């Protein structure tokens, strides 16, 4: 009866082509007969990206989830119906997606990179949402289209984040050394290309550090962050991702080594947002990586935190917590020099009160972690170079407070941990 | 001791009000 | 969630150690703003006046620092008397800095507990200490209970006079004290009584501090009171006047302003005479020019219908509007064009050409300058010629010449603000667009061919009064304009937001063209579906460009084309839509474009049904007679019906747009309601055509050209409707001649998409919690209480201020409206509570939904908050099972 | 002294003020309306003059702005039911026309018969808002003449008082009286139109002593008191007191009314025995009022208030109070 129903209203779109897409609207708001729908945007496309595209992600993308439920159980459905044959428009569609993919394949082209974007971002809809379950010419040409270099602009970086996240979590698809390869060489690739200035190599990093710590939940959290979409992964094909990423491509000496020079983020604030260099620093910091193997970091710390704006992101807090932990902990990291904090204080370079802020919350941390951490000093009084009196007469402590207390929205935990640093250290400063 | 007035009161390019769409579309095809 | 966070500083409160302590205080802030209500806040709150009352003098003055800040979430406490008084035990303490902490937080507290008579005994005890920090916190919290309560204020006012005039009170003090009789306004005799006080203050303490303090607060007293401010008004003129001191001067300007600010109406003839003279006769210039930004103030209020010939208002306006000072000449032209655009009296016409060439001499001033005074005077005297276009439409001319000659001469941000009032003006009156075509279209080539950095701006600007000030569409400026784009831009943000104001006017080909261009230059796909539904959209509305007066297979062709291309366009937009940027008025309004398109093409499908003939069954006997297009007809009716009421829906959940946003959809709505009248009229109805179409507003102020076509398009149709009112049978062509002439009318003027289906300004919503799968007894009826907060984003009224809540509870049972109830409710401090109850006695499952609604100011109803919905589960009880259960047994 | 200096001064300044434009007039007549509220809060024994002449003033605003909402209404068929407050206008001018003929004392018929006239405005109003949606002939003609009935009424009544509401809008109603009986209710509706948009705004003769009534309710007081308890299905008293000040009649006046949290709304009909009259213009009510309702899960609250009746209708005239019932079975 439902396929009888949807043959005659397709006759009867054939028969009136300019309203089939209003016939599509009345499918997708009476919400019934989707294959009806998908056949007719079949038939209408038989330049942009497709019609097939937009409204397929839209039905699984879309703010109604009513819809998104129905399209998914369609696809399921149809999935089932003898694994193969036109006799479902289902395949019909995969058929048409697939020759898409050939259509933008080849380097990927600076017009064809936003339409592998939402294609791939589509593909990703359908296997995490819809049940999906791609065949072995479809993972073939997904892993083909993964695989391919843009051409070094903001679409490209979020096209190569959008492929590594698909890689990350449909992770099944490859099942084939041919493609392990291919995706190897694209990683080193990858790893090579450091010229997408103008935030993919910190993922890359960060799911290496990952991996490395066996944080799995973080890498989860990482991929439907980037892709926008809740799904799971079964995390088994994650750990055969973890040895072959952490055995081949990512050891911790080459982690280290592309994490030290990896830049910072100018105008650093909460505003910006996205995975960063800072949120690598910080992980490394935390798995105590460096004194592993005797790197510093005190200049991109000292060089990043010159560079924030007032809405305080919200990850400078505990790197700054880490980094001293890491001070004081066996050899270790650097602390940052006299003249290289003098400079911050120099006037009242003009650098902002945010950085001046962060300074001082992380001399006053540093001094209260030093009077409770004088059980590991192994070493003679230099070592941890405890701050000269000089250079702590020099920082106006209380205009900076005064300053923090005047901006206590804009920098988060700022003033609360400045408060506590000075209540405890300082009462002098709290009559 | 002033007060702010505006020429056009249905002009578009005031950033008295700045949403987040609007923000990432600025910051990600402006050049 | 709320109790997890708040035991995570309870935590931090029960440290012990100071800084944990002082931390946590300082984090309470944050909590409110997360979760704005009471429960939170008042269990926060007693934990915090604990600590307050057994901490340390700094944990007191942290709390003291969340108090003040948190001002608004202490009235949702609830729990007052405890509160209170474990913070009032502190007052106690021999510590004077811990009584000091004390009395301020009680000063913070005033507004929950006025008459308080133990707080009144602390501060008037605390009053006359011997501890100068005690004896400050004393007068600031006398301030604020004598702001808030009128007893402490009556009972105080003889001791704060005491203590200001007692010889033992320095003079520091005695300036603290005096702002305390700025609260001496609750009763008649009080306010005399200050005011006499005041008088000796100012007559016996003539120090310039002394006296600038007293006559501050001598104003505040008058404006509260409002009944000695004429002589308060006098009395400020009296020492502007004859004070020589430039402080007392400056300050009794700064009163005199306030007072324009607040009671215009009151002030008389002679007092603007005064003050005009003052102006005239003194020689300092900052002086001259506070007395005009007063008196500016005064002249765009009803206080100049109030003043009135030539003089000396005129005179002095005259004077200064030549004035070598730039902002002295702005008070004076500000001062002219409110008198020209005000006053239509005709004795005074002589200075509408002053008014004009002196506005067009400040043009010439502050052209040059590109400093933020001068940007200022110049952001003056455009809305100046703003008003005065709008004001005196004859002098519009003459103003577009001067800004269009001044356009050629000036640097670019000052060639930005003459652009915004162009564009003002030839919005306002398009037919001074065409004069203006060409000096613009010279300046966006020269601008063009060297545009590197500020120019962005002004090109958007330009291309914004192109757009305006073409009443038609481009064909060769369209050219120029896109060779401007395509030969250096790599800017797309202005590409964005010039093909924004195309869209806006109508030019949807240029529209078309530049969304097109600014295709894989987006990096994420959202954007990239955004940025395809524009143009699509715009193709769309191009598409529907080309109809003929007459055709109507051509309409139906082009009607065809556009709502493929709409289709293509709403199918991107979903694509587009995501969480926290759901383009939900974009897409409601894009379908309902889709529709009554699809509607227009049924029409038209109904005018040429007509030829389909009736059967001859039905022809052997009045409507019935018709066939099948009557039927038809009373569809299509129903449908524009449904189309316009779908419209007002979209209109009242569209509180957070603005006012043209609303302009636009209204049209439309009254676009469906016209062909809906229309058919009922001619087809299904003529008996019942009512009264004629007599337009109330006649000839309507328009805000744009947009509404001048649409509402010209309406008053032919309803022309043509009621000449063929009952001059035709039913079966007639000259009816479905008329409608589908009515369609092409409407589809000629291109679609205006409006600021809200772009940029989201004030974003206001409803939180909506509600107290609770729960299940409940059959005999016992539930007690639901519902609390909500509206939020907001950045500027919360900017356009509209929520007045009043409607929360409307419907109860639909196995999951229909069994639990109707409405209750409106004023949210204070931008809360709201109230207490519902539901009956149950039908046993089963029931779906409860609450759906906020908001009464504005004005009273319009908006459909805003959510329509949160939690299901019962009804349930008899066991007692009453057993009882039955034995009682039929 | 100067406070009734001040109210003869602003109340001469807003009648002056007569030919501005509608922008200008609305905004002083919120000016004024804003200064009188003000003085009424300051002053006690010109509370009463201030509120009286603040709500003409109001009435007066309101008929201006829905006035000028008509200038911005259109064609009937094209007219927007929620972007419309004309009709909430006249119906705020109704309820407020009712509050200064009762709610006031010392109302003498110099008065009276101003306040009959911003009704008749009113119900002139409500009339051209109804024909402006309206499709329907028989209705229309109706209304139509209800209204000119309304207007014969009001000539009859006040007959000696006609001189003195000279340029008013009833007067130049009386003037082409038969027209308007025998003319369409089309052309009626049109021609009123025009003569409410030119009507003189009449001067309000204030009286020599005029006091708000008021009532203060004071034995339940804050809801600080614990849940009364035991109430299913039977009945609950709860004892009412309160002061009321300046009702020359309140025992067929008075009423107590009752809101529960649902819908159901309970009128009291206090007996005279329940009011007594310590003092001139000070009355003390103490009565009992019965409260019953079927079990509840939790304790709600139920919001008790005083109302004025009026010969029908009643207006609220006391600040509500709430006290929470706990109707435990058992």
């Amino acid at each position: 009866g439902g396929r009888r129903r949807t043959d005659a209203l397709r006759f009867l779109c054939k028969m009136n082509p300019s309203q089939a897409l209003k016939v599509r609207g009345m499918v997708v708001e009476e919400c019934h007969l989707p294959g009806l729908g998908v056949a007719l945007t079949l038939d209408h496309t038989k330049d942009g990206v497709s019609d097939l595209v937009c409204f397929v992600s839209g039905l699984l993308l879309g703010t109604n989830a009513k819809v998104r439920t129905w399209f998914g159980t369609f696809i399921r459905n149809g999935q089932q119906r003898k694994r193969e044959t036109s006799s479902s428009v289902l395949w019909q569609m995969r058929r048409q997606l697939l020759l898409e993919l050939m259509g933008i394949l080849p380097g990927l082209k600076e017009e064809h990179v936003v339409k592998a974007s939402a294609l791939l971002r589509l593909y990703c809809a359908l296997m995490g949402i819809a049940g999906l379950k791609p065949t072995e010419e479809e993972a073939e040409q997904l892993l083909q289209l993964m695989t391919s270099r843009p051409p070094a602009t903001p679409a490209g970086v979020r096209f190569v984040s959008l492929s590594f996240c698909m890689l990350l979590a449909f992770s099944t698809l490859v099942s084939t050394p041919e493609q392990e390869q291919l995706m190897v060489v694209w990683l080193s690739w990858m790893i090579k290309e450091e010229a997408y200035f103008e935030s993919f190599g910190e993922m890359l990093l960060l799911v290496a550090m990952y991996f490395h710590s066996n944080q799995l939940s973080a890498i989860i959290d990482l991929v439907c962050s980037t892709l926008g979409m809740k799904i799971v992964i079964k995390p088994s094909s994650l750990s055969r991702m973890k040895t072959i990423f952490t055995q081949e491509i990512f050891t911790e000496q080459v982690v280290t080594a592309h994490a030290v020079r990896v830049p910072v983020t100018s105008n650093l604030s909460a505003n910006i947002t996205g995975f960063l260099p800072i949120h690598c620093i910080y992980q490394l910091l935390r798995s105590r990586s460096f004194t592993k193997h005797k790197v510093s970091i005190k200049d991109w710390i000292y060089r990043q935190l010159c560079e924030t704006s007032t809405p305080l992101h919200p990850q400078l807090l505990p790197l700054i917590d880490v980094y001293i932990n890491s001070i004081l902990t066996p050899a270790t990291n650097q602390p940052v020099t006299e003249q290289e904090i003098l400079n911050i204080f120099q006037g009242v370079q003009r650098f902002s009160i945010t950085a001046q802020l962060l300074v001082l919350y992380y001399i006053l941390s540093y001094e209260e972690a030093l009077l409770a951490n004088t059980k590991t000093l192994a070493a003679m009084q230099r070592k941890p170079k405890s701050y000269s009196s000089s250079l702590m007469d020099q920082i106006p402590i209380k205009f900076l407070i005064r300053q923090a207390q005047g901006l206590q929205q804009e920098l988060g935990g700022l003033h609360s941990a400045l408060l506590r640093l000075l209540a405890t250290n300082y009462p002098h400063l709290c009559i | 001791a002033a007060a702010d007035v505006s020429v056009w009161e249905e002009n578009w390019e005031d950033d008295i009000v700045q949403d987040d769409f609007n923000q990432q579309l600025r910051l990600e095809m402006e050049r | 969630d709320a109790n997890s966070a708040l035991m995570e500083l309870d935590k931090g409160l029960r440290s012990g150690k100071l800084g944990e302590q002082c931390e946590a205080v300082v984090r309470f802030p944050r909590l409110f703003q997360k979760y704005p209500f009471p429960i939170l806040i008042n269990s926060a709150f007693l934990k915090l006046a604990d600590v307050f009352r057994v901490g340390n003098n700094f944990l007191r003055l942290c709390v003291l620092k969340v108090t003040q800040q948190s001002e608004k979430h202490l009235e949702k406490i609830l729990n007052v008397d405890e509160f209170v008084k474990r913070i009032f035990s502190v007052i106690h303490s021999n510590d004077p800095v811990a009584r000091a902490i004390t009395l301020r937080m009680l000063g913070s507290l005033a507004s929950i507990i006025p008459e308080r008579k133990n707080a009144h005994h602390s501060i008037r005890q605390s009053l006359d200490s011997h501890d100068n920090v005690e004896v400050e916190a004393a007068v600031f919290a006398a301030a604020n209970f004598s702001a808030q309560s009128k007893d402490f204020a009556v009972g105080i006012c003889n001791k704060i006079s005491e203590m200001i005039q007692g010889l033992a009170t320095p003079v520091d003090l005695k300036l603290k004290l005096i702002p305390i009789l700025q609260h001496m306004h609750h009763d008649a005799i009080l306010a005399s009584s200050a005011r006499q006080l005041l008088q000796q203050l100012v007559t016996s303490y003539p120090s310039t501090k002394m006296v600038i303090v007293s006559l501050h607060t001598f104003t505040l007293l008058a404006a509260s009171s409002l009944v000695d401010t004429p002589k308060q008004i006098q009395l400020l003129l009296q020492y502007l006047k004859n004070d020589p001191r430039k402080a007392v001067k400056r300050l009794a300007i700064q009163d005199l302003k306030l007072l324009a600010n607040k009671t215009p109406h009151t002030w008389s003839r002679e007092n603007i005479q005064a003050l005009c003279e003052c102006a005239l006769q003194t020689p300092y210039d900052s002086l001259k020019l506070g007395m005009l930004s007063v008196l500016s103030t005064l002249s765009g209020t009803i206080a100049i219908k109030h003043y009135f010939r030539s003089s000396d208002l005129v005179k002095l306006a005259q004077e200064c509007c030549y004035h070598n000072n730039r902002g002295i000449a702005a008070h004076g032209v500000r001062v002219l064009t409110n008198i020209t655009v005000s006053c239509q009296e005709k004795d005074l016409l002589a200075l509408e050409q002053d008014a004009v060439f002196g506005l067009e001499s400040l043009l010439v001033l502050c052209s040059q300058d590109d400093s933020p005074g001068a940007q200022a005077t110049l952001k003056i005297a455009l809305n100046c010629m703003v008003k005065l276009a709008k004001g005196r439409p004859h002098l519009s001319q003459s103003v577009v010449e001067t800004l269009l000659t001044q356009l050629h001469s000036a640097q670019d941000a000052a060639r930005i603000l003459m652009c915004h009032c162009l564009a003002a003006i030839a919005m306002q009156l398009p037919v001074l667009g065409d004069g203006m075509l060409g000096d613009l279209m010279e300046l966006y080539k020269v601008i063009g061919r060297s545009a590197t950095d500020k120019q962005q701006e002004l090109l958007v600007s330009l291309a914004t009064v192109i757009f305006v000030a073409s009443q038609k569409a481009l064909s060769v400026e369209s050219k120029a304009v896109i060779k401007q784009q395509l030969e250096s831009v790599s800017n797309g943000w202005t590409v964005y937001r010039i093909a924004r104001q195309a869209s806006r006017m109508g030019n949807h080909d240029m529209a078309k063209e530049l969304y097109q261009s600014l295709l894989t230059q987006v990096a994420s796909e959202h954007f990239y579906f955004w940025l395809n539904s524009l143009k699509e959209f715009s193709h769309a509305e191009q598409c529907l460009t080309g109809l003929q007066e007459e055709n109507y297979s051509s309409a139906l062709s082009c009607i065809a084309e556009s709502l493929k291309f709409y289709h293509k366009g709403i199918a991107s937009l979903t694509a587009a839509s995501t969480p926290l940027n759901p383009l939900s008025f974009q897409c409601e309004f894009v379908k309902l474009r889709i529709d009554l398109l699809q509607a227009f093409s049924q029409l038209i499908c109904t005018c040429n049904s007509l030829k389909t003939s009736p059967p001859p069954a039905i022809a052997t006997t009045d409507l019935q007679r018709c066939g099948r297009i009557s039927n038809q007809m009373k569809q299509s009716m129903e449908e524009f019906r449904s189309l316009a009421s779908r419209y007002g829906d979209l209109y009242q959940a569209s509180f957070d747009a603005d006012s043209a946003t609303l302009r636009n959809v209204e049209l439309q709505q009254q676009s469906c309601l016209l062909i809906s009248h229309a058919i009922e009229a001619l087809i299904l109805d003529p008996e019942s055509a009512s009264f004629q179409e007599y337009g109330s507003t006649g000839t309507a102020h328009a805000d744009s050209e947009y509404e001048r076509r649409m509402m010209s398009v309406y008053n032919h149709v309803l022309e043509e409707v009621e000449s063929l009112n009952r001059k035709y049978t039913p079966v007639s062509y000259m009816h479905t001649a008329c409608l589908c002439n009515a369609i092409i009318a409407l589809l000629k003027v291109p679609l205006s998409f409006q600021r809200y289906f772009f940029q989201k300004l004030q974003s206001t919503s409803i939180k909506l919690a509600l107290s609770p799968p729960i299940a409940v007894q059959n005999n016992q009826q539930l007690a639901l209480k519902v609390e909500g907060v509206v939020q907001h984003g950045s500027k919360p009224g900017l356009f509209r201020k929520i007045q009043s809540v409607c929360l409307n509870v419907s109860s639909t049972l196995q999951s229909n409206m069994t639990n109707e109830m409405e209750q409106r409710v004023e949210p204070h401090n931008d809360y709201f509570s109230t207490q519902f109850l539901l009956n149950f006695a039908i046993l089963g499952t029931h779906n409860i939904t609450v759906e906020s609604s908001v009464k504005d100011a004005n009273g319009i109803v908006w459909k805003t908050g959510p329509r949160t919905t939690i299901f019962v589960k009804s349930l008899e009880d066991p007692y009453s099972q057993q009882i039955r259960l034995q009682q039929q047994q | 002294d100067p406070s009734q200096q001040f109210l003869q001064q602003s109340l001469e300044r807003v009648y002056s003020l007569q030919h501005l434009d509608p922008q200008g007039a609305q905004e002083l007549l919120e000016f004024t309306i804003r200064d009188l509220q003000r003085l009424g809060e300051l002053q006690s024994e010109l509370a009463g003059v201030a509120d009286f002449s603040a709500t003409y003033l109001r009435c007066q605003l309101l008929l201006i702005k829905a006035l000028q909402e008509k200038l911005w209404n259109v064609a009937a068929p094209l007219y927007l039911k929620q972007s419309d407050l004309a009709s909430a206008a006249a119906k705020q001018i109704m309820e407020e026309t009712y509050k200064m003929e009762f709610m006031y004392s010392g109302v003498e018929n110099k008065q009276v018969v101003i306040i009959h006239h911003m009704r008749l405005q009113a119900k002139a109003l409500q009339l051209i808002v109804t024909a402006r949606t309206t499709r329907g002939l028989d209705p229309l003609f109706g209304m139509c003449e209800k209204f000119l009935q309304e207007v014969d009424f009001f000539q009859r009544y006040f007959i000696a008082d006609l001189p003195h509401l000279q340029d008013s809008f009833v007067d130049k109603l009386l003037d082409l009286m038969p027209r308007l009986m025998t003319s369409k209710p089309a052309e009626v509706v049109k021609i009123l139109q025009t003569m409410l948009r030119q009507s003189a705004f009449l001067h309000l003769p204030l009286p020599e002593q005029i006091h708000k009534a008021s009532a203060t309710i004071i034995e339940p007081a804050g809801e600080s008191d614990n849940p009364l308890r035991f109430t299913s299905g039977l009945v609950v008293a709860l004892d009412v007191d309160a002061t009321l000040e300046h009702v020359q009649d309140p025992q067929n006046t008075v009423k107590v009314q009752v809101l529960y949290p649902d819908g159901q709304a309970q009128m009291i009909h206090p007996k005279p025995a329940d009011f007594r009259n310590p003092g001139p213009g000070r009355h003390r009510l103490i009565t009992q009022v019965y409260l019953s309702h079927t079990a509840w899960t939790e304790a709600c609250q139920v919001e008790v208030r005083l109302l004025l009746a009026y010969n029908e209708g009643t207006i609220p005239f006391s600040k509500p109070v709430k006290v929470y019932i706990m109707p435990k079975p058992a």
